[PDB]
RNA sequence: GCUUGAGUCUCGUAGAGGGGGGUAGAAUUCCAGGUGUAGCGGUGAAAUGCGUAGAGAUCUGGAGGAAUACCGGUGGCGAAGGCGGCCCCCUGGACGAAGACUGACGCUCAGGUGCGAAAGCGUGGGGAGCAAACAGGAUUAGAUACCCUGGUAGUCCACGCCGUAAACGAUGUCGACUUGGAGGUUGUGCCCUUGAGGCGUGGCUUCCGGAGCUAACGCGUUAAGUCGACCGCCUGGGGAGUACGGCCGCAAGGUUAAAACUCAAAUGAAUUGACGGGGGCCCGCACAAGCGGUGGAGCAUGUGGUUUAAUUCGAUGCAACGCG
RNA sequence: AGGAGGUAAAAAUGUGAAAA
């Protein structure tokens, strides 16, 4: 967003772009806000997400590779 | 898992905008502790000195200034 | 559906030269599973068209079949929106095989005249980019250049 | 006219339609787009290449002005970001910083609920 | 009198603890001025509304307010609710290595009192954005629903009133005992500080489970485990947390709280199939890419309805309908 | 591996006595 390349700017170099904008907190941070539906949410989705940090840890299972 | 003020104790503070420049990313935006390393009340001091400069005009709201 | 593909299928051409490619042609103008009726008619459909138009049967036929050959074709294609189109530029295979398509759906029409007759109009018709087959690969072009919104 | 030599193009975007205002390091405008007046009507006037097409409205009727090298200083929503922007590089013209700055707020007055 | 109970003090730690007041920027809203253009808007789709008065829109500037994108985490404080931009004023409770001191001042507690998100009301305001009732416009069997654009009260502030929840870890409060392992957070001790270190010692929590317990799911050091103490709650569901009266409340009602009456149920976990306009994978011409038939017409045939003396009888999505 | 954007509008009623 804050790039020029002073003279060539050739190629785009867009990777500051979806991880931080244009689509993902801009779907994320308009509306249904209600204060705390965050908190029924980060409450269901990062303990599903903070889990897919532990099923990892918990890896030796039926591969028996 | 980097070293810090845990057990050779120090101090961090809010005149060192240069360091301070660190603990916020390239446009102001103070990154969580979750990815830089460092810890919470580390960074939850440090938050207060953030806005400190934020409200003495040194480390922005935003960008476009 | 989902798997599996065979190659290619085998279809019998004309009695003077082993032609698969003209054959393709004369196997879609074969009407009624009539190869005896077409071999009458498919000769006297490539007596009109060659030597009317300029060459002889082994380059004539692309006077009036790369004149009518496409270069773009579209379809829909949704994600899960709002039933939109992705469309691609379609592969040597296929593209000329609907050059050969309008070929015979020109072939109907133009009525007071013998089948054989009726082939004489539109192949020399498509020979000089003239062609009411090419009017219909007019169409397929313009289906491009505005309808390619999603990719 | 003036023949204007710095512009700033500001693409006021959004998802369907776009009021882009080509203006200058000043802020006065000559230049105007949307995607409406373009037209594209129904379920393609949301199209960011309609908003391409209003971005070459951003690229004709201003060559007698002559707008050029330039700040891209787009504002707002729009999933298609490599359509928008490239048709105003497509003048001829040169862009001078290519910025996606928006009012990013601190929330301050009350937003809505939708989606049912 | 003593001390392991409770508490006080010295030396340190922490933050949205609570009440009030100053003060900043971005976002957005209205408007003046320069430039300028026929469209702006919205959704599953569309329209409403608005714009030639020169809107949406860019920059400079003036006039506003509350919430604080990222920092910010099952982390912190507290009786609960609840409370996070920064600083200031008053002030609050808790934890610990190591000690002194009063010397069981300990625990709970109906009545009574105060507080309590939220909405509503009375007096005067903030009044920008959003927003019950309302109008117009689509979908639609009605839409008096979901959806869109404006907009009354409200969301914010001062003093009182109502004193109510899914106030939910649905688990009251206090104390003791009772294998643990993997992390977050603030303290912190002995040792060579000889690098983000070796090994222990408390509190607040998330996950898996032995002993034990349970109807089952499952709780598991904050236990539904092992015991003791005080207060409160329950006696089949529904009727009803309604009514007469009483305390209180301007109002809206809260609260204590039945009965007649009806049924033989009501309620909860789990088991195996079924169902989803839930999903992944796989298959069938289900579909995408094609040619020719059925449906318009002549002819050949069967049933139903009908008429009639019966127009044998049965079948009646199918897989009965060129069937017997 | 660690994490984000696009992700659903039309199809209702079976109101009643079918098991050792």
């Amino acid at each position: 967003i804050k790039v020029r390349e002073n003279e060539p700017f050739d190629v785009a170099l867009r990777r500051f772009k979806r991880s931080c904008e244009k689509a993902g907190v801009l779907a994320e941070v308009r509306r249904r806000e209600f204060y705390e539906k965050p908190t029924t949410e980060r409450k269901r989705a990062k303990a599903s997400a903070v889990k897919r940090h532990a099923k990892k840890l918990a890896r030796e299972n039926a591969r028996r590779t | 898992f980097c070293r810090f003020t845990a057990e050779g104790v120090q101090e961090i503070d809010y005149k060192d905008i240069a360091t301070l420049k660190n603990y916020i990313t390239e446009s102001g935006k103070i990154v969580p502790s979750r990815i830089t390393g460092t810890r919470a009340k580390y960074q939850r001091q440090l938050a207060r000195a953030i806005k400190r400069a934020r409200y003495l005009s040194l480390l922005p709201y935003t960008d476009r200034h | 559906p989902r798997r599996r593909v065979i190659g290619q299928r085998k279809i019998l051409p004309d009695p003077k030269f082993g032609s698969e490619l003209l054959a393709k042609f004369v196997n879609i103008l074969m009407v009624d599973g009539k190869k005896s009726t077409a071999e009458s008619i498919v000769y006297s459909a490539l007596e009109t068209l060659a030597q009317r138009s300029g060459k002889s049967e082994l380059e004539a036929f692309e006077v009036a079949l790369e004149n009518v050959r496409p270069t773009v074709e579209v379809k829909s294609r949704r994600v899960g929106g709002s039933t939109y189109q992705v469309p691609v530029e379609v592969r040597p295979v296929r593209r000329n095989a609907l050059a050969m398509r309008w070929i015979v759906e020109a072939a109907r029409k133009r009525g007071d005249k013998s089948m054989a007759l009726r082939l004489a109009n539109e192949l020399s018709d498509a020979a000089e980019n003239k062609g009411t087959a090419v009017k219909k690969r007019e169409d397929v072009h313009r289906m491009a250049e505005a309808n390619k919104a999603f990719a | 006219r003036k023949q204007v030599s710095d512009g700033v193009a500001h693409i006021h975007a959004s998802f369907n339609n776009t009021i882009v205002t080509i203006t200058d390091r000043q802020g006065n405008a000559l230049g105007w787009a949307t995607a409406g007046g373009s037209g594209f009507r129904g379920s393609r006037k949301s199209t960011p290449f309609a908003a391409q097409v209003a971005a070459e409205r951003c690229a004709d009727a201003v060559k007698e002005y002559g707008i050029k090298n330039l700040e891209v200083m787009v504002k707002g929503p729009g999933p298609g970001r490599e359509s928008t922007i490239r048709a105003l590089n497509a003048a001829g013209f040169r862009i001078t910083n290519i910025t996606d700055v928006t009012p990013i707020p601190h929330n301050g007055c009350r937003p809505p609920k939708k989606r049912r």
